RNA sequence: GGGAACUUUAAGGAUACUGCCAGUGACAAACUGGAGGAAGGCGGGGACGACGUCAAGUCAUCAUGGCCCUUACGGCCAGGGCUACACACGUGCUACAAUGGUCGGUACAAAGGGUUGCUACACAGCGAUGUGAUGCUAAUCUCAAAAAGCCGAUCGUAGUCCGGAUUGGAGUCUGCAACUCGACUCCAUGAAGUCGGAAUCGCUAGUAAUCGCGGAUCAGAAUGCCGCGGUGAAUACGUUCCCG
């Protein structure tokens, strides 16, 4: 019904909520399935148990790229989108919690000259 | 069940338009449906050459080369179609290949 | 830095027990950027040191901290608290590296609870520092 | 590079290119399965009698301009030096500072 | 090593003097600069004077020395201590 | 127990223990354990005298510990006697297989020998 | 089949300006706090380096004044050397283990290369590889397996199921040719090493640390160089001293 996008870390993620008992899939997986660690897990719940509502809505969710923890994070920024397009009452509560914010964190560029984006090589005055 | 398929490559993105667009308006006035253009990933090649002539090793100008393409599906092509192709001039900086 | 004043980088609450300070002491035991290997490590001390005494993993933590806790540097002079509760951590993450067990989760629960009766090596480093503190 | 560097290279280069013929002959024998074994050895034989310059391993890039052995970038065909200075001077299509 | 499906390599001037030697029976020294030929069971008995860059040493070929490299026995540098 | 001369460790798993014996590797040691039908996770300590005597059997088979050390030494004596370069560099204790001797040759050359 | 919604691809645009509120500073330049907003005071990174100093570096990229050689200080060839080895120094890689090693199962990238090239799949081999064969001039086929990660078993602090140097024996591939002097595979061997004095180096956030992937050069030959993403910290009271 209502439609979200989550961006984080090169990872993009598709949310599609509706109304209904609870049931999530990712990527035609469980969630326990798709994500390994616990906290993976939370993060992609955090915005239903803010909100209370983890019962009353239905998920249906792809995501691509990135890793396990851009990836939760997408999700979590999908989802956040797609109850702000469901409800506009629900932007206050969500922005005060800091989930509407797209992290706009990135990896930086090797420079010349340099082994890494800031590390220099090892250099002597002897 | 006739298609034209056209591609474009070129150096220069806004030659590249530029000859898409053309392409298409002649296309359009012939009367023939066109779909596109329908822009390629680029291409980026990158060197680094060294500036000094006998030992600077930092001292390097990082240069770099795109390639960018364009694809064009003409439909239902009428008959003045083919030849307003061929009559079609060709601009420098930018190939073309059409395929039947 | 000279003329600026830095603020200090906020760290987000924990998603399991939405604790700051254990958020914290995660990151004080993780190295090289395996946070999973540390979160695992933590949690299962948490739960060791529920089953040993049934207590709350917050309180029990907090409470132990607060002991850990030194007052004083070193010239004498007043250490702010943020700084109280990142030497209390380093403490205790070197005194229980030390200990001779199968599992460094074990080794944390077994020195929390330990040091919980003031028994461990961090407590007596907290004595050495008492005892030079008198000596200025 | 010296007169006699680059002579030598234009002599490897026609030696190469007057030898490929029978070079590659004598490789397709010797790979062929069909072919017997004296066949494969005699074949073998003819082509280690080749003459040295024949081979393509013998060859170096150099410098299309200068005829330097270093920095060959292959596919510009010019050492770095004259590659820095056609690229500023701006004759070189496509070619631009690179920044990201 | 060079691989077994091609046979041992062996220069075809090398080859043609130790085979008209052994169709003889000449003693004289074979003098040769291919260092990179492999010593095959016809050697055996032979005197190669083989170059080493600078001089020709020569060497007699015995049972052991067969499957080996003519240069293997004709090093190339000199040192003797510091 | 003793096998082919040799007390292999008591308390471990059989296909470690068997890699105490010269000559005998980890890929040897699961060779000759398959060829007698002993599970690699059992130690030796609950092995039959039975067992013991098949993998004695089977060890046999193989060059382990007095055979191979003299049939190394003798490859060796041979090279530095017939003074191929091989031969010369055994002889002068150094790098044999074409390494760098201006730098780092101390495994072969030993501790620092000062000027 | 079909659809043009979404992701993406890539051209053109819009947006952020102390714009709004509050307090301060002079009452100005400004500064501090709050709302909205993806982003708030320079949002992050790159390229761009003033007048000048060092008789700084390069006559071996090239050009050029002057000096020198002309059966040689010019030109051609085979073999050798640039890879030496009682030693000293600089820059790196791999380790000394349990936040780990091994085994089985199972997830998640970005960027780049491919027609003298990259190769699906089948067969043979323990393996590096070989043979047959298929697609690709590439958002179409391929290199390609991401690794750390998660679940299960085992090892129990030992110079060890840590480490992987050195040496013996078999091989594969490139190449006219791997002796001096290549890379890789298999069996055997299993060195120093128990966290390193005086001293000294890098780094203020997607940074340090750690994990893998690609390219230029190139028949073959990276622990170097230039790039790409994954996971992801600690600490800043201040200018009293060290350097500029």
């Amino acid at each position: 019904t209502n439609y979200g996008t989550g961006r984080r870390k090169t990872a993009t993620a598709r949310v599609f909520l509706s109304a209904g008992t609870g049931k999530l899939v990712i990527n035609n997986r469980t969630l326990e399935q798709y994500f390994g660690r616990e906290t993976a897990r939370m993060v992609v719940r955090q915005p239903l148990e803010l909100l209370e509502a983890t019962e009353k809505y239905d998920l249906y969710i792809t995501v691509k790229g990135g890793g396990i923890g851009g990836q939760a994070g997408a999700i979590r920024h999908g989802i956040t989108r797609a109850l702000i397009a469901a409800d506009e009452t629900l932007k206050p509560v969500l922005r005060q919690a800091g989930f509407v914010t797209r992290d706009a964190r990135e990896v930086e560029r090797k420079k010349l000259g340099l082994r890494k984006a800031r590390k220099r090589p090892q250099f002597s005055k002897r | 069940n006739q298609r034209i398929r056209i591609r474009l490559k070129s150096f220069d993105h806004r030659l590249i338009d530029q000859s898409a667009q053309e392409i298409v308006e002649t296309a359009k006035r012939t009367g023939a449906q066109v779909c596109g253009p329908i822009p390629m990933p680029t291409r980026i090649e990158r060197f680094n050459v060294l500036t000094s002539p006998h030992v600077n090793k930092d001292a390097r100008d990082q240069y770099e080369i795109r390639t960018y393409k364009r694809l064009i599906d003409i439909v239902q092509p009428t008959d003045k179609t083919v030849d307003a192709l061929m009559k079609l001039d060709l601009a420098a900086g930018v190939d073309v290949q059409i395929a039947l | 830095p000279r003329r600026r004043v830095v603020a200090a980088r906020e760290i987000l609450p924990d998603p399991k027990f939405s604790s700051q300070t254990i958020a914290k002491f995660m990151n004080h035991v993780m190295q090289d950027g395996k946070k999973s290997i540390a979160e695992s490590i933590v949690y299962g001390a948490l739960e060791r040191v529920q089953e040993k005494n049934k207590v709350d993993p917050v309180e029990f933590f907090e409470t132990t901290l607060e002991k850990v806790r030194p007052m004083v540097e070193v010239v004498p002079m007043e250490v702010r608290p943020s700084r109280r509760t990142a030497l209390a951590m380093r403490w205790l993450v070197d005194a229980a590296a030390k200990r001779s067990e199968k599992t460094m989760a074990l080794r944390l629960a077994g020195e929390l609870l330990d040091a919980a009766e003031g028994k461990g090596a961090a407590i007596k480093k907290r004595e050495d520092v008492h005892r030079m503190a008198e000596a200025n | 590079a010296k007169k006699g560097m680059i002579n030598r290279e234009l002599k490897r280069e026609k030696t190469v290119a007057k030898y490929a013929a029978k070079r590659a002959e004598l490789k397709a024998t010797i790979a062929n399965v069909n072919a017997s074994d004296e066949e494969r050895f005699e074949a073998m034989l003819k082509l280690q009698a080749l003459p040295r310059n024949a081979s393509p391993v013998r060859l170096r890039n150099r410098c299309g301009l200068t005829g330097r052995p270093h920095g060959y970038f292959r596919k510009f065909g010019l050492s770095r030096n004259k590659l820095r200075d056609t690229v500023m001077q701006g004759d070189v299509p496509g070619v631009v500072k690179a920044s990201w | 090593p060079r691989s077994l499906k091609k046979g041992p390599f062996v220069d075809a001037h090398l080859f043609a003097k130790v085979e008209a030697a052994v169709a003889s029976n000449s003693r004289k020294p074979i003098k040769t600069w291919s260092r990179r030929s492999m010593i095959l069971p016809d050697f055996v008995g032979l005197t190669i004077s083989v170059h080493n860059g600078r001089n020709h040493v020569p060497v007699i070929v015995t049972e052991h020395m067969v499957g080996h490299k003519l240069g293997e026995f004709a090093p190339t540098r000199t040192y003797r201590g510091h | 127990a003793r096998i082919a001369g040799v007390n292999i460790p008591d308390n471990k798993h059989a296909v470690i223990s068997l890699t105490y014996i010269f000559g005998i590797g980890r890929h040897t040691a699961k060779n000759i354990l398959a060829a007698v039908g002993i599970t690699e996770t059992t130690k030796i300590r609950e092995l039959d005298d039975a067992q013991l005597d098949a993998i004695r059997a089977e060890v046999a088979k193989v060059p382990t510990e007095g055979d191979l050390r003299r049939e190394i030494s003798m490859n060796i004596k041979r090279l530095m006697d017939l003074g191929c370069y091989r031969g010369l560099r055994h002889r002068r204790s150094l790098p044999v297989r074409g390494q760098r001797t201006k730098t780092n040759a101390r495994t072969r050359k030993g501790p620092r020998k000062p000027i």
